RNA sequence: GAGUCGGCAAACAGACUUUGAUCCGGAGAUCUCUGAAUGGGGGAACCCACCUAGGAUAACCUAGGUAUCUUGUACUGAAUCCAUAGGUGCAAGAGGCGAACCAGGGGAACUGAAACAUCUAAGUACCCUGAGGAAAAGAAAUCAACCGAGAUUCCCUUAG
RNA sequence: AAUGGGUCAGCGACUUAUAUUCAGUGGCAAGCUUAACCGUAUAGGGUAGGCGUAGCGAAAGCGAGUCUUAAUAGGGCGUUUAGUCGCUGGGUAUAGACCCGAAACCGGGCGAUCUAUCCAUGAGCAGGUUGAAGGUUAGGUAACACUGACUGGAGGACCGAACCCACUCCCGUUGAAAAGGUAGGGGAUGACUUGUGGAUCGGAGUGAAAGGCUAAUCAAGCUCGGAGAUAGCUGGUUCUC
RNA sequence: AUUAAAAACACAGCACUCUGCAAACACGAAAGUGGACGUAUAGGGUGUGACGCCUGCCCGGUGCCGGAAGGUUAAUUGAUG
RNA sequence: AGCCUGCUUGUGUAGGAUAGGUGGGAGGCUUUGAAGCGUGGACGCCAGUUCGCGUGGAGCCAUCCUUGAAAUACCACCCUGGCAUGCUUGAGGUUCUAACUCUGGUCCGUAAUCCGGAUCGAGGACAGUGUAUGGUGGGCAGUUUGACUGGGGCGGUCUCC
RNA sequence: CUUGACUGCGAGACAGACACGUCGAGCAGGUACGAAAGUAGGUCUUAGUGAUCCGGUGGUUCUGUAUGGAAGGGCCAUCG
C-alpha cells in the first residue's frame, strides 16, 4: 500500500509495494520521507523517473565508507 | 466539545435496554482522540481531535484534502 | 375653513388665528441618559477616559471617532532558516427583543394499566438552538401487479 | 349529646365535542345517504366512501345454502313482506366529563439580607484574684541532683460587669412578645463575641449530629408550570305535579 | 432557633486501615479544583474517647488481604450438522 | 496450529531380506545390483536397512527361489514415524521509538504558574479514552410486601370430595 | 378370550350468573367377547385438579404481502 523509498529497512525492498499496519505507515514512514501510500494517481510519473533511485541510494552506502571511520576511535575523554 | 473534526460526529443517545427490558436514558460518544498528522506541504504537524472514522478518512483522502474542507466550514486548524 | 393653547380638570390668566391658527396625513429636523449598550468601569438610568480637527488667556468648549466577534484584505513578523502562529490597520456583517406558527438538540413525572416494573401518559410539558413570513418537504435508487400510476404539502375516506 | 349551617343579598354543580346504540318522530324506499370540496354560498352540485339488498366457514372457497364429517346421516348457523339518512330524547365510549377537595411526583427558575459552616477585612471584652515556665540571687554538691528569697506573669485558669447564652420558677397563652418579661442562673482572653463584604442550594447544601438549619416553612425550601395530577373516599347537587 | 442542654455530640489521647504524588479521597458529563503550593512524624476514612491497671477465647458466616492454577464462565470467534 | 520439497525411514505368524497401497512392470545388467566377511555414520515391535565397500570400475537379495492374506528389479501418485525451512496465523516475555501521555526543564507568542507552538527529558505501544462485554454495586432509583378476621397483630384458612 | 380406556357425532335432560360441569337413548364406521338375544363410548358412585396468553412437537385442504416456493400465520391433535 505503500511504495519505498530506502533498502536498509528489516523487513522492506527498494521500490516494492508492501501492505503494512496502518501506524507504521500513518506514523513513522511518511513523516520521514521514506515511504508513500501508493495512489492510482501519479503512477505514470513514478516510471518516468526510475533513474532517480539509484544515485542517493547508491551515495548513502558510499558516505558511510568513511563516516564509521571517525565513530570507533574512541577518543572521548568522559 | 466532543465534535469529531473531520466527520462533525458528536454524541448521540439512546437506551439501556436490561433483561426486564427497562430502558435508561445514555448516550453514545464518538471515539475521539487527539492524534498530530503531518503536512508535507506545510512542513509541521497540526493537531486535531478526531474520531478513529475521521483517522480512516485521512488515510483515504490524505491530509491535504481534509485539511481543505476543514477551513471553508471554519474550524481551528 | 373657524376656532384654538392635549386629558383627569372647570375655571382662570397671558395670548394665537380668515395675511388662514388648532386639527389630520406624507416627508424631513431635533432626538438627554439608561437598556444588545458597543471607549473603560458600574449597584440601569451613574462614574472616569483617550485620539483627531477647530475654537477658547493658567478652567475648558464644539464636532467626529475609540467594544467584541466572524469573514475578506493590507502591512508587520516568534521560537526557527524559509514561512507559520501572533500582532496592528482597514472594509462588510453580526449580537438584542417579540404571543404564536416551523425545523432541530435534550427530554420527564403525576396518570392509566383498577397494584406495578414492559408499556402508557408522550417525543407531551419543559429547557436549548436556528430560520422565515411562513417554514419544512419536494421532482422517484417511489408505489403498484404483470394492469398501470408518476414530485411535495393539505383535507375527506379506506378504518378504529 | 353524630355531621353541616351566625344571618342576608349576589354567585356556586350533569356541560360540550366526536363516534355509537335504543326509543320517538319525519323524508326517501330495494335502496338510502353524501364527506372533503365546487358554489353569484343554508340552494344546487359532488355518491369517493358508509350502511342495506346473503349467508356459512378459521380460511381457500362455496353459495339459498354452508360448515363439520368417510357420510347424500346427524347437528350448528342461515334462507318468502325493509332498510337507510336526518331531527329530538335515554344510554355508552374517549375526552377534566356533575361540582369542590389531598398528601404527593416531575420539570424550569428564585433564595445563604434568617440560619449552618467557611473566606476576607475590621473591633469588643469594666474591675478584682491566682501566681506556671523561665530567669536572678544566696545556699548546697566533682559540673549535675536538690533547697530558700526575689522576679516573672502563664492559663480552652478563677470571681465578676458589658457582650453572648438560656438552666429554674412565676407570669403571660385573645401576649406588650407567632417563643417574651421579672427574679435568680452559665461562659466571660477564647474551640470567644461581633460588624461589613463574599462562598456553598433542593436527593442539593451546611451540620462539635439534633432530622438540626437553609428568609416565622423542612424525613427533601419557595415559586411557576405538567395540572382541572389522582381519589373504589368525604361533602354538596337548585322549580312543580 | 420556638416543650428535651443531658449521661447526647465534640475533645486531647489511642488503635485499625488506606494513600509513593498527576496520592488515597471529594466536587465536577469534562476541563479543572480542593487535599496542598502539603509529601508517610504527611494526608483521608473508621472506631474508641484524659489518666491508671488492662484489653481474654473463636477465622466457621460475611467482608478484606494474599495464593496457585483445576473447574465453571461473557462478548467475540465461526468448525460441523 | 495451517502449507510445501526430496520423500528418503516401514524390521509382526511365516518369509534369506519389507508391508500403507494404487497402475504400466517380470527380471534387475546406467561403474552389474562393485561382490564373500567387513572399516565408520544412524536407528532398530534388535543383530533389519542406507552410504564413503578395507581396497576398486568386480555377479549379488534367486524377479514363487521359497514363504507370506499382497514380493522385492522397472517406474509415476500421495499420506503416515516425520528431517529441515520459509509462504502464515494465535497467546507470552524482553527491547526499540515513532503513535500516545506528562498536573517535568528551557525558549517563544508575551509584561501570562492559563493555553498553544518549538525543543530537551521521561514513560511508551503500556497508560488512557470510545464501543461491546462479564463482575461488583442500597452509592442512587422506581416499586412491591394478599385477603378473611366477634378491632388489628399472631396462629389458622383459601381449590376439590 | 380380549381392547368399547373406540372414531364421528348426538334426540333430550340435570345443573347452572357466566366460564365451566353432569348424564345420555339413538345413528354411521369399524371392533371385543357370546351359540344367540345381547353387553361393551372405562372403573359401584361422587375427590384425584388449573382458564387465557406465551412457547415446543406431529399432521393439514387453508393462507402464504409482484409471482413459484419458503418464512410466519390459521385449523386439528398434543406437551410444558
Amino acid at each position: 500500500e505503500v511504495i519505498l523509498l530506502e533498502k536498509v529497512a528489516n523487513l522492506g525492498n527498494l521500490g516494492d509495494k508492501v501492505n503494512i499496519k496502518g501506524g507504521y505507515a500513518r506514523n513513522f514512514l511518511l513523516p520521514q520521507g521514506k515511504a508513500t501510500v501508493a495512489t492510482a494517481e501519479n503512477v505514470a510519473a513514478f516510471e518516468a523517473r526510475r533513474a532517480e533511485l539509484e544515485k542517493a541510494a547508491a551515495e548513502k552506502k558510499a558516505a558511510a565508507e568513511a563516516r564509521a571511520a571517525q565513530l570507533s576511535e574512541l577518543v572521548v575523554t568522559l | 466539545s466532543r465534535v469529531c473534526q473531520v466527520t462533525g460526529k458528536g454524541p448521540v443517545t439512546g437506551n439501556n435496554i436490561s433483561h426486564a427490558h427497562n430502558k435508561t436514558r445514555r448516550r453514545f460518544l464518538p471515539n475521539l482522540q487527539h492524534h498530530r498528522f503531518w503536512v508535507e506541504s506545510e512542513k509541521r504537524f497540526v493537531r486535531l481531535r478526531v474520531s478513529a472514522k475521521g483517522m480512516r478518512i485521512i488515510d483515504k483522502r490524505g491530509i491535504e484534502a481534509v485539511l481543505a474542507d476543514l477551513r471553508a466550514r471554519g474550524e481551528k486548524f
